[PDB]
RNA sequence: ACGGCCUCUAGGAAUGAAGGAGGGUAGUUCGGGGGAGAACGUACUGGGGCGUCAGAGGUGAAAUUCUUAGACCGCACCAAGACGAACUACAGCGAAGGCAUUCUUCAAGGAUACCUUCCUCAAUCAAGAACCAAAGUGUGGAGAUCGAAGAUGAUUAGAAACCAUUGUAGUCCACACUGCAAACGAUGACACCCAUGAAUUGGGGAUAACUUAGUAUCUUUACGGGAAUAUCCUCAGCACGCACGCGAAAGCUUUGAGGUUACAGUCUCAGGGGGGAGUACG
RNA sequence: CACCAUGUUCAA
């Protein structure tokens, strides 16, 4: 009914472009426009602190001088999965305009 | 840019020079020694082309191998008919 | 207190920054230059925004190269701005 | 063996010297898949789709 | 004045053989009876004289190509491929 | 939901029901003439 | 170009000076400027090119300011004016080149769209020139 | 030189300058194509007149890599350029002597010997 | 520059070039714009080759399913059809629909630059014309993946749904149709005025109402007198937080939904309580 | 992320 967002929930200004090719949601595979989907670049450790300690102890390669490899993933979620996984939450109306331009 | 320039010189010849259309008239100019340039379409029959080049070689007349066919050559001259061979006898202001 | 801007008589700083067609009275940005050829050693008047092929009469060498805006003068040649009027 | 792979051919000899037995009907052709110099053979795609 | 609204050349068949078979045949029939460009001699004078056989009224050349048109799209693709492979060698 | 009260079935399905109804009526007239 | 056929709003253009007097350092006579204009025309150059060459290599900013006559007027007086107006000639040439490309490239729908705009521009331009009798009546661009 | 065909797969990244204040360092496309052509010309020139053994030495010791970045930086400021993948796509007919020349002195194997 | 015989001699008298339109030239500018051709990239699936042996798959839990006739898994390959990840942005291009690997090509297109040309040629538009995502239709191809219909297994009081394993038409290409989208900014086109801060894409320029009020950094033997940054100015483009004013409010704000009862710049489309109904008839 | 269907008519 009422216009909830000025940008309509996507990064597509009225005279920028017509169509943005959709992507599959990282979790459920739902097709959503790439400029709309909630995008997160995640750098995860391959092992938690305890397991990495044990593997580093047994490794002649990995130790204090050589770090273990990490996983790098660009995850794009549909809106429903982003909310349900708590990657993003409903916010107060005045806080909806708050944007972050770098990972904190 | 193979055809754009020669078309421009053809237009200038068509406007301010003296030319002849057709193999027979072109050969007559070559025999008379009055030809300054001979333009040959790319679909000219091989025996006719070879005869024209041989005449031009004997008369030391320059040859331009046009990148279009006889239909294109006639259009470039501004005519509504095909021409295999064009012989320029006066260059006018073309500089070709 | 400072001087208020007058629309009919703008200041030098305000007028100098404006687009040539956004000035109070529109006018050209271009000019003419006397160019001495590095090879012909002769003076030729060259437009500051020349887009065609400018060549020295003697050497037949290009005196400038066209660009998006002002023409670029070849190295060696000396240029002098001629008066606008 | 002298024809490059990927070329489109017709009047193909099934046997050397048979003077043409494959790809003869109107609009038909064979496609050269590959050459095998070790055995001296050539692989073709016949109009029916079979490889020979 | 126009004598048929849409039948065109197929009007010789009257009400027989069905609209769709008539339409499909018409496209190829117009092509086979039409004059086609001759790359030699630069004229629009190629006419069919048998299935797959075309003779130019201008230069009298005879060319084997196409059941209902002078050159098929497959032949055009093959011509470019052979030229490209010839350059590659 | 992203819409207000339809005061009926979903309009897309009401449109489809009408579409099927129109198809049936034009078939009945065809068999009649 | 800018506004007709394609919602471009560009403003790039020349800005003619207020003072129209030829500069004092320009010693060339008006009769010689006319001679160069005719000579350049005989070499096949169009009036637009004639002005640019005089501007670039002769220090003649405005032929009209020097001779009192526009370049096309000088050509008309000497019988050197083009048979077809310059802008119409260039639009026709562009349309012909585009049609030549389309003969092979039948699926270049963008070019077909641009061709419609060019041919529409030609027909509107032709209507104006026939009205002011710069084109013969019954002149028609043929696709 | 010995008939080995390889595919090189170079990747490079643009970088901001030291004093840059812009929010991105995207490159003009004409510079990207210029970077591609210079990389292609250098790699073809350097690898076409050497054998596979010398080519592997150049690749594994980064001699070609340092040459590429040094000569490509003036075209475009690069954060890093590297050869991410080299693959042999066609090998010549097998030659026992060439293999032995590549292996030089072969260390002995004691696997078949008695314990 | 000076002087001199002969020949030719309608020829300079026209408002101005719109911060209106159209053309021209240039950087051989700019761009996921369009068309053509040749290649590349992993991945899905399949196929054998080379190994292994008891499970694999799938789910909330299972089953349909595959499997000692060797599944799943591992390595290197081969085939075929799609697709062009990360980089990918409140970024670019296009009239809209739309557009993303590289190289080679074919016509374009906007912007910028100009003391080039031209001279009202324009704005908006019934009729008419062309284009138009997906699905759908016709004829040939193609058919890896996904998958309307259908099949099987679960869940359930029922479940011919959601979930699982599949699978036809399709999904892809050529040509020809169709012209039904929340085809949306739910905001018609052209033109004028309009306050502030930080950015961004493309091209240029510079380093008693005052007469003129800086500045660098990095790379640098050939698409190289180069490339990118820095400060300032500028025109054109997509926008952000931000003063009037407006609005029923949400909100809009040089990007109006402002400049409107202090109501008139121009043209055009549509609406007149809710249903019946975008139905019936033609 | 197994499975949660329904609530007679006016009027406080
Ligand atoms: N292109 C040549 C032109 O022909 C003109 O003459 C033509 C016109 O008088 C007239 O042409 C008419 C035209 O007036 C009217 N506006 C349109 C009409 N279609 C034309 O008719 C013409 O074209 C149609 C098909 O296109 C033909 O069927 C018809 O036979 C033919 N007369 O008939 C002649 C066609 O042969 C004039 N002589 C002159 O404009 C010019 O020379
Ligand atoms: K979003
Ligand atoms: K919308
Ligand atoms: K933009
Ligand atoms: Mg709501
Ligand atoms: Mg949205
Ligand atoms: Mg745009
Ligand atoms: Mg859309
Ligand atoms: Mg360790
Ligand atoms: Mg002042
Ligand atoms: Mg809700
Ligand atoms: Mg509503
Ligand atoms: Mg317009
Ligand atoms: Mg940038
Ligand atoms: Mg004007
Ligand atoms: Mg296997
Ligand atoms: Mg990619
Ligand atoms: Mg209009
Ligand atoms: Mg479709
Ligand atoms: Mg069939
Ligand atoms: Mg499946
Ligand atoms: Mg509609
Ligand atoms: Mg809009
Ligand atoms: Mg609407
Ligand atoms: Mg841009
Ligand atoms: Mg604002
Ligand atoms: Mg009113
Ligand atoms: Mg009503
Ligand atoms: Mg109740
Ligand atoms: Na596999
Ligand atoms: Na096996
Ligand atoms: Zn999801
Ligand atoms: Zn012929």
């Amino acid at each position: 009914m009422t216009t909830k967002r000025r940008n309509h929930g996507r990064s597509k200004p009225a005279h920028s472009r017509g169509r943005v090719k959709p992507i599959h949601c990282f979790n459920c595979g739902r097709l959503t426009p790439k400029d709309k989907a909630v995008g997160r670049f995640v750098v995860r450790r391959m092992l938690d602190a305890a397991s990495a300690r044990d593997v580093a102890e047994a490794s002649p390669v990995y130790g204090a001088n050589f770090p273990m490899p990490r996983l790098y993933m660009k995850q794009r979620f549909c809106i429903a999965c982003a909310i349900h996984s708590r990657t993003v939450r409903a916010r107060p109306v005045g806080n909806r305009k708050i944007r972050y331009t770098k990972k904190v | 840019s193979k055809v754009d320039t020669i078309n421009a010189k053809l237009q200038l010849v068509m406007k301010s020079g003296k030319y002849v259309l057709g193999t027979q008239q072109a050969l007559t100019t070559l025999r008379q020694g009055r030809s300054k340039l001979v333009v040959i379409a790319n679909n000219c029959p091989p025996i006719r082309r070879a005869e024209v080049e041989y005449y031009c070689t004997l008369s030391k007349t320059p040859i331009h191998h046009y990148s279009g066919n006889n239909l294109d050559l006639g259009t470039a001259c501004g005519k509504h008919f095909r021409t295999c061979v064009l012989s320029v006898t006066n260059v006018g202001d073309s500089d070709i | 207190g400072f001087f208020d801007a007058d629309l009919s008589y703008p200041t030098v700083r305000t007028e100098r920054m404006k687009h040539k067609r956004r000035r109070l009275v529109q006018g050209p940005n271009s000019y003419f230059m006397d160019v001495s050829c590095p090879r012909c050693r002769q003076v030729t008047v060259v437009y500051s925004h020349a887009t065609t092929s400018v060549e020295c009469k003697g050497c037949s060498k290009k005196l400038c190269r066209p660009t998006g805006g002002k023409a670029l003068l070849v190295e060696g040649c000396g240029y002098r701005r001629k008066p606008d009027h | 063996g002298q024809i490059t792979e990927g070329c489109i051919v017709c009047n193909v000899e099934a046997k050397p010297g048979d003077r043409g037995t494959l790809a003869r009907a109107s609009g038909d052709y064979c496609i050269i898949i590959s050459h095998n110099h070790e055995t001296g053979r050539t692989r073709l795609k016949l109009p029916s789709g079979q490889k020979k | 004045a126009k004598r048929t609204v849409k039948m065109g050349v197929m009007g010789r068949y009257g009400t027989r053989y069905g609209a769709n078979p008539r339409k499909r045949a018409k496209k190829l029939e117009v092509s086979q009876h039409a004059k086609h460009f001759c790359s030699f001699c630069g004229k629009f004078a190629f006419r069919r004289k048998a299935v797959g056989i075309w003779r130019c009224d201008g230069c009298s050349k005879t060319v084997a190509g196409g059941a209902y048109t002078l050159s098929t799209p497959n032949n055009s693709t093959v011509r470019s491929t052979v030229r490209r492979l010839r350059e590659l060698a | 939901g992203t819409v207000s009260r339809p005061r009926g079935m979903r309009p897309k399905w009401h449109k489809k029901r009408i579409k099927r109804l129109k198809l049936r009526r034009r078939r009945m007239r065809q068999r009649s003439k | 170009m800018v506004r007709m056929h394609g919602n471009g709003r560009g403003k790039a253009s020349s800005a003619l000076p207020y003072r129209r007097t030829p500069p004092a350092w320009l010693k060339i006579a008006s009769r010689n400027v006319v001679k160069m204009v005719c000579k350049s025309s005989r070499k096949g150059m169009m009036p637009s090119q004639i002005g640019m060459e005089l501007r670039d290599s002769m220090g003649i900013a405005q032929v009209k300011n020097v001779t009192g006559r526009k370049i096309l007027r000088i050509l008309k007086h000497n019988g050197l004016a083009p048979e077809i107006p310059e802008d119409l000639y260039f639009l026709v040439k562009r349309a012909t080149q585009m049609r030549k490309h389309l003969e092979r490239h039948t699926t270049d729908r963008d070019t077909k769209y641009r061709l419609i705009l060019v041919e529409s521009r030609i027909h509107r331009l032709a209507r104006y020139y026939k009205r002011v009798k710069q084109l013969p009546p019954t002149w028609k661009y043929e696709s | 030189a010995d008939g080995y065909t390889m595919r090189l797969f170079v990747v490079a990244f643009t970088k901001p300058q030291a004093n840059q204040q812009s929010r991105n360092c995207y490159a003009k496309q004409r510079l990207v194509k210029w970077l591609r052509m210079r990389i292609t010309k250098m790699i073809k020139r350097r690898l076409s007149k050497v054998q596979i053994k010398e080519a592997v030495s150049l690749l594994t010791r980064n001699v070609l890599s340092d040459a590429l970045v040094r000569r490509c930086n003036p075209i475009l400021p690069l954060r890093e350029l590297r050869i991410r993948k080299v693959r042999v796509v066609r090998t010549p007919k097998f030659d026992a002597q060439a293999l032995l020349s590549a292996h030089g002195t072969i260390p002995a194997s004691v696997e078949a010997d008695q314990r």
